[PDB]
């Protein structure tokens, strides 16, 4: 047997990052120096480990989560960060130990009008905790008064769209990400 | 990601229809806001997400913009509606905001009368010397203002200061003010103002020599 | 009703502190992103910094270390604390609520933030003497703090008479100039008088300016 990489990167639809994707694996070795080759990759690091001896090794059980978030939004996919990624829709634990891949994808996840099938939660009166997955479209409530589910003044319904424009700039164009974890 | 907008100033009147235009370096999609701000005041949100309207925004307001270019609109002027108007980049992290458009009373075309001032004998007791410039009564607001010093231009040492628009005739009045220390006044004998407005054919150069 | 009252600005000299606060109604602030931005004399809009409602806070890089956003939930306030304060740190500082998708929506009122370490002088009066309509003018230097009143012959002549914004300048004084345009005939006859007032120094100071 090997170990199956094709399906969570050559899926032909992604997930939304609030409703990021979980993938378990049970297998045999895994092959990671023939990753970073595998196809271009705008990013590949990984945070527990040199690269080249993660063929040399094997662990209790991997995990690989994928979504799509912005470019410029990269960057928040890394132990210790913050901001509206980290902080709402997907947060690494400190002490995270392994690989996070990204690429951009603006040939598949944008279209002229502006692909809007990608979501992101904007509000959360709290961070999320590490490894944390709110599906919850629960109205936001920002004021005083409260808003028993119906949207208006102080009360936000808390997923917002990317808007994926093919003429976006890079940072606003959409990146998919894997991190596989230890 | 940086924010541009094209008429620094915009000449109107009461009425007309009036178009701002917001140029961003790399493409937002719709993500821009509208602020109105008059003088003194905080800034009063107009548009969101490039297109919305904002609540209790009279409709009279508009946008208009998708990728790199951007556009509010007031399609008949009134007289509530004469401000500074700033773009914003919709975002948490870092805010860019415009540089801001000024919409200006609109008033036929007036020269500026150019006058230069030397140093007072009683300041140059002092060591210190301020050669000021005037710009008076001009209207359409844009002016170039060079400082020229025995035939050599002079860059930074000079603050500009500006009337806001007069409520008597519609126009502006402007100040250059040359800062040297005593030192530096004596050194030289050639001290000139040169301006640039639209009033003028030609620049206009103003100049004394020290000790006449 | 819906407000952010700010507080907390004034007069400060160079490297000192300074704390300004944001009062709110309308909307809780541990539930929002807050913002404080600036707007120094003549200029436009500038993001200061920005907290997240579980907490993040984020600077503009050239206030990074210096300042610190905080906020209150008990007393529904948020903080913006100067430290290191310079004389590029006059302003006037403005505290708003973002909607980071739907714009910002609720501001302050401001608040006024003056760097410099000038603590109460009286101007110094020149005249702009005229040549061979004239003008001639005062320059009204090196005063502090403002303001100034300028008339010209003891509010006989107003017509035609232009004072300019007073520019702060990097001497951390203040600094104007007041001109008015006459009929060049009248150089050598008629009297030109500018009267400066400066009630903060007791500062009343005539002067006459002739070629």
């Amino acid at each position: 047997n090997l170990c199956p990489f094709g399906e969570v990167f050559n899926a032909t639809r992604f997930a939304s990052v609030y409703a990021w994707n979980r993938k378990r694996i049970s297998n045999c070795v895994a092959d990671y120096s023939v990753l970073y080759n595998s196809a271009s990759f705008s990013t590949f690091k990984c945070y527990g480990v040199s690269p080249t001896k993660l063929n040399d090794l094997c662990f209790t059980n991997v995990y690989a989560d994928s979504f799509v978030i912005r470019g410029d939004e990269v960057r928040q996919i890394a132990p210790g960060q913050t901001g509206k990624i980290a902080d709402y829709n997907y947060k690494l634990p400190d002490d995270f130990t392994g690989c996070v891949i990204a690429w951009n994808s603006n040939n598949l996840d944008s279209k002229v009008g502006g692909n809007y099938n990608y979501l992101y939660r904007l509000f959360r009166k709290s961070n999320l905790k590490p490894f944390e997955r709110d599906i919850s479209t629960e109205i936001y409530q920002a004021g005083s008064t409260p808003c028993n589910g119906v949207e208006g003044f102080n009360c936000y319904f808390p997923l917002q769209s990317y808007g994926f424009q093919p003429t976006n700039g890079v940072g606003y164009q959409p990146y998919r990400v894997v991190v596989l974890s230890f | 990601i940086q924010l541009t907008q094209s008429p620094s100033f915009l000449s109107a009147s009461v009425g007309d229809r009036v178009t701002i235009t917001c140029r961003a370096s790399q493409g937002i999609s719709s993500d821009l806001a509208w602020y109105q701000q008059k003088p003194g005041k905080a800034p009063k949100l107009l548009i969101y997400a490039a297109s919305t309207l904002q609540s209790g925004v009279p409709s009279r307001f508009s946008g208009s913009g998708s990728g790199t270019e951007f556009t509010l609109t007031i399609s008949s002027l009134q007289p509530e509606d004469f401000a500074t108007y700033y773009c914003q980049q919709l975002n948490s992290h870092p805010l860019a905001f415009g540089p801001g458009t000024k919409v200006d009373i609109k008033r036929t075309v007036a020269a500026p009368s150019v006058f230069i001032f030397p140093p007072s004998d009683e300041q140059l007791k002092s060591g210190t010397a301020s050669v000021v410039c005037l710009l008076n009564n001009f209207y359409p607001r844009e002016a170039k203002v060079q400082w020229k010093v025995d035939n050599a231009l002079q860059s930074g040492n000079s603050q500009e200061s500006v009337t806001e628009q007069d409520s008597k005739d519609s126009t502006y009045s402007l100040s250059s003010t040359l800062t040297l220390s005593k030192a530096d006044y004596e050194k030289h004998k050639v001290y000139a103002c040169e301006v640039t407005h639209q009033g003028l054919s030609s620049p206009v150069t103003k100049s004394f020599n020290r000790g006449e | 009703e819906v407000q952010l009252v700010e507080s907390g600005g004034g007069l400060i000299q160079p490297g000192g502190s300074l704390r300004l606060s944001c009062a709110a109604s309308g909307l809780t602030v541990s539930s929002n992103y807050m913002t404080w931005v600036r707007q120094a004399p003549g200029k436009g809009l500038e993001w200061v910094s920005v907290i997240y409602s579980g907490g993040s806070t984020f600077y503009a890089e050239s206030v990074k270390g210096r300042f610190t956003i905080s906020r209150d939930n008990s007393k529904n306030t948020l903080y913006l604390q100067m430290n290191s304060l310079r004389a590029e740190d006059t302003a006037v500082y403005y505290c708003a609520r973002d909607l980071v998708v739907y714009g910002m929506d609720v501001w302050g009122q401001g608040t006024t933030v003056i760097v410099s370490s000038a603590s109460t002088k009286g101007p110094s009066v020149f005249p702009l003497a005229p040549s061979s309509t004239a003008a001639l003018g005062c320059l009204v230097k090196d005063y502090f703090p403002e303001p100034v009143t300028v008339s010209w012959n003891s509010g006989a002549l107003t017509s035609g008479v232009h004072t300019f914004p007073a520019v702060l300048q990097s001497s951390g004084l203040y600094s104007l100039s007041s001109v008015v345009t006459v009929p060049s005939s009248s150089l050598g006859t008629q009297t030109y008088i500018c009267n400066v007032n400066h009630k903060p120094s007791n500062t009343k100071v005539d002067k006459k300016v002739e070629p």
